[PDB]
C-alpha cells in the first residue's frame, strides 16, 4: 500500500507526506537480494495497467506546490541511477501509446517545468 | 416549435415498457455520493487558452 499513498499525495500536493513515503521506499529496497533493484524501484513508481508514473500523475494535477514536488522526484531518481528511464517512460495502452511527461507539461502550459 | 409539439405527443402514446428502451442520457457520478442523469455535448474552442484544472476524469478518451 506504499504505491497507493504516493500517487494520492502527489496529486493533492502533500510535500511533507511525500518525503516520508520516499524514505520508507529507500528502506524497503536496501534489505534485498540486490539483483534487479532498478527493476524493483520502477515496479513501485509505475501503475501496472497503464504505464503511468508518479511524475505523470503530478503533471496531470496542477497544484499551487507542483514545482516543488517535481524537484523532489527528480532528485530522488538521480541518486538511484535511473534518471534516464524514469523521465522517458511511456504509456502502453493502445489509446495513449507514446505519451510522455514532456508531452503532458506542454499541454498544461507549464513553461517553467518544461 | 411545430415539430417539437409533434415529438412530445408521440412520446405520450408509448407503453411504459417501451419508454424505458428509448432513454435519453447516461448515469454519471458528478460528486461524492451524487449520481445524476446527464447529456453529453462535445466542443472545440480556439480562442481562450487556459490550464485545465476542473475535470471529472484524468484520462481524456472515450472510456
Amino acid at each position: 500500500r506504499l504505491k497507493k499513498r504516493i500517487f494520492a499525495a502527489v496529486s493533492e500536493g502533500c510535500v511533507e507526506e511525500l518525503r516520508e513515503l520516499l524514505q520508507d521506499l529507500q528502506d524497503l529496497c536496501r534489505r534485498r537480494r540486490g539483483l534487479d533493484v532498478p527493476d524493483f524501484l520502477m515496479h513501485k513508481l509505475t501503475a501496472s495497467d497503464t504505464g503511468k508514473t508518479c511524475l505523470m500523475k503530478a503533471l496531470l494535477n496542477i497544484n499551487p506546490n507542483t514545482k516543488e514536488i517535481v524537484r523532489i522526484l527528480l532528485a530522488f531518481a538521480e541518486e538511484n541511477d535511473i534518471l534516464d528511464r524514469f523521465i522517458n517512460a511511456e504509456y502502453t495502452e493502445e489509446a495513449y501509446e507514446g505519451q510522455t511527461a514532456l508531452n503532458i507539461a506542454i499541454e498544461r502550459r507549464q513553461g517553467d517545468i518544461t | 416549435l411545430q415539430r417539437a409539439r409533434t415529438i412530445l405527443e408521440f412520446e405520450k402514446m408509448l407503453p411504459e415498457w417501451l419508454r424505458s428502451r428509448f432513454r435519453m442520457g447516461e448515469l454519471c457520478k458528478v460528486a461524492d455520493e451524487d449520481f445524476r442523469l446527464c447529456l453529453r455535448i462535445n466542443e472545440v474552442k480556439w480562442t481562450e487558452w487556459k490550464t485545465h484544472v476542473s475535470f471529472l476524469n484524468e484520462d481524456p478518451g472515450p472510456i
